[PDB]
């Protein structure tokens, strides 16, 4: 969300000094997919305004880029369409005709589901992508009936339709209302995919823990299956603590993103010894040297912590740690 | 038992080659993998998991090169990245580090070509660094693709740190040979043209910097050119930079033209 900390009579010169800093950052840092020329002022972030609206200029929206990003790089990296925009764009709250598209995508894809194993995946994979432009609730009904009945048929032992089936059904359970019924099934499958070996399954789980996590006021009984998120988290940063460039790449930036994301906007489901640990383990993260830790990572947990700074909720001591 | 099953999954990845899906028939070979990780074999596990590695790799060049996608979003990369860290760490294992090294530069000409040239500097470092006691001229050649990739990734001074790192590992071994003399004939074009793109205080000005700026304020014309230009941007004269340009354009290889090009950019 935009922050608290600004549009004050003192913020507003912290968003200029920090514009002219970010601003020549992007011009050394970053990866100009958006740009061709050559030119300084070329910061340009694609975030429209929300029935669509005009788009956002650079300098307003500070630090609303998630952390799962590198610095300006422009691809599908599953988290395009967040579910406020899901909520709020379409309003369902719990000039091409795309919808009749998408309907016809839907009974297709319905249709196959209910061929081989390669398709399916495929289609699973399909259904992920295309699921940024559904435009209605029955969809979102449609797409999580399909995908149980999906798990419900196709055997266990299968983890590639599993790395791109668990993102699919964790987003058609987010925009749909996190109901019991739809809240245990959907947490067995993330505490059951979070041990499997294959790495991409892990980073689709998490992921699809981002967007469970995301705006819903969640259940106080689905909350309290939030902690093996938590002990992942701590064992997966004392284990990349000294060494990064030996484990990966994405999986430690998409998992510093969502840590910093459960820092940031569930405060008080898990303990401040784990917030003290993620800021301990992203300064021994920070101290490394110019091989170990790359410039992609560094930046993302660097903007990930003074995006935490500026929010108010971290106490003075771990701000002075900082 | 375990070796007749490691068979059958190789000819089902051998059908599913000849079927061409290749999503799942690296799920096969590290089915092979993880076979032979069940008993203990060695180099055969980690051949089936860079076959893995091979068949991921595959996939994103069928799904960003061939068919440049907008709904790629990098799945088998991090599976490809995953695997080669298994074989990797079994390489270092088992203790031979020119495979290990091999497989590193593999990866990183896998990321040069996929458009992210950071991580391919990268593991370009880090092969280069498992190849030093053993083979210097392949450390050096792979800090030099390094150094590509930092100079394609607009890491300036990183590029400074590599090329003053060939420049001292083949003077340590160049005493040139042969290939050492390019190495040595291509840091020391580019180093200067690096030199003067960024101009560094004298803190951050190290003394090897120190001497190659005294040795300039390798072929006769070449070094003739590159004494002139640095004069001339020590005295901000932009027609005779101009004039430079014009007549360095076929002496260099295009990454010394971006960089001088860069250095006549940023002088105007």
């Amino acid at each position: 969300k935009p922050l608290k900390a600004l549009d004050t009579r003192f913020g507003r010169k912290l968003s200029i000094i920090r514009g002219i800093v970010e601003q020549e950052i992007q011009a050394m840092v970053s990866k100009r997919e958006n740009i061709a020329t050559h030119h300084l002022y070329q910061a340009w972030d694609p975030v429209p305004s929300l029935t669509t609206g005009a788009l956002i200029s650079h300098e307003k929206l500070l630090l609303q880029i998630n952390p799962e990003r590198e610095l300006g790089s422009m691809s599908y990296k599953l988290g395009q369409v967040s579910i406020h925009s899901v909520w709020l764009g379409n309003s369902i709250t719990p000039g091409v005709d795309i919808h009749s598209c998408s309907q016809f995508l839907l009974e297709l894809y319905s249709r196959w589901i209910l061929t081989p194993a390669i398709l399916i995946s495929e289609v699973v994979r399909s259904l992920l992508v295309v699921s940024d432009l559904f435009t209605e609730r029955n969809q979102f009904e449609l797409m999580y009936v399909t995908l149980t009945e999906l798990r419900r048929v196709h055997p266990s032992e299968d983890e590639i339709l599993a790395q791109y089936l668990v993102p699919a059904t964790c987003k058609a359970a987010a925009v749909l209302g996190m109901d019991k019924a739809v809240a245990e099934p959907v947490s067995r499958l993330l505490e059951s995919t979070l041990r499997s070996s294959h790495l991409p399954s892990r980073v689709g789980a998490l992921h699809g823990v981002l967007y469970v996590l995301e705006c819903d006021l969640l259940d106080d009984t689905a909350k309290q299956l939030i902690p093996v998120i938590s002990d992942y988290l701590l064992s997966n940063l004392k284990g990349i603590a000294h060494c990064v460039n030996i484990h990966s790449q994405q999986h430690v930036l998409v998992m510093c993103a969502t840590a910093f994301y459960l820092i940031e906007n569930y405060p008080l489901d898990v303990g401040p010894e784990f917030s003290a640990s993620i800021i301990q383990m992203c300064g021994v993260m920070l101290s490394g040297s110019e091989e170990s830790t790359p410039s992609i990572i560094y930046h993302c947990a660097l903007r990930g912590l003074e995006r935490l700074l500026l929010s108010e909720q971290l106490s003075r001591l771990d701000a002075e740690s900082l | 038992n375990v070796a007749e099953a490691g068979e059958q999954f190789g000819q089902l990845g051998r059908e599913l080659r000849a079927q061409e899906c290749l999503p799942y028939a690296a799920w096969c070979q590290l089915a092979v993998a993880r076979c032979q990780q069940a008993l203990f074999h060695g180099p055969g596990e980690a051949l089936a998991l860079t076959e893995a590695a091979r068949l991921f790799l595959r996939q994103e060049r069928d799904a960003r090169q061939r068919l440049v996608c907008p709904a790629a979003y990098g799945e088998p990369l991090q599976a490809a990245a995953s695997a080669l860290g298994a074989a990797v760490r079994l390489h270092l294992e088992l203790g031979q580090p020119a495979a290990a090294a091999a497989l590193c530069l593999e990866l990183a000409a896998a990321l040069r070509d996929l458009g992210q040239p950071a991580a391919a500097a990268g593991h370009f470092q880090r092969a280069a660094q498992l190849q030093l006691p053993q083979l210097p001229l392949a450390a050096l050649q792979a800090l030099g693709e390094a150094a590509s990739c930092q100079l394609l990734a607009r890491d300036y001074t990183g590029a400074l740190a590599v090329f003053t790192r060939m420049q001292r590992l083949a003077r340590e071994h160049g005493s040139a040979l042969g290939a050492f003399s390019d190495v040595l004939v291509r840091c020391e074009v580019s180093r200067v043209l690096l030199l003067l793109l960024l101009q560094p205080p004298p803190a951050k000005l190290l003394p090897e910097h120190a001497q190659t700026l005294e040795k300039y304020s390798l072929p006769e014309e070449l070094f003739l050119l590159l004494q002139s230009l640095v004069m001339a941007t020590h005295e901000k004269d932009t027609e005779a930079i101009k004039s430079l340009q014009v007549e360095m354009w076929p002496l260099l290889t295009a990454e010394q033209n971006h960089l001088l090009h860069l250095v006549l950019q940023e002088t105007i």
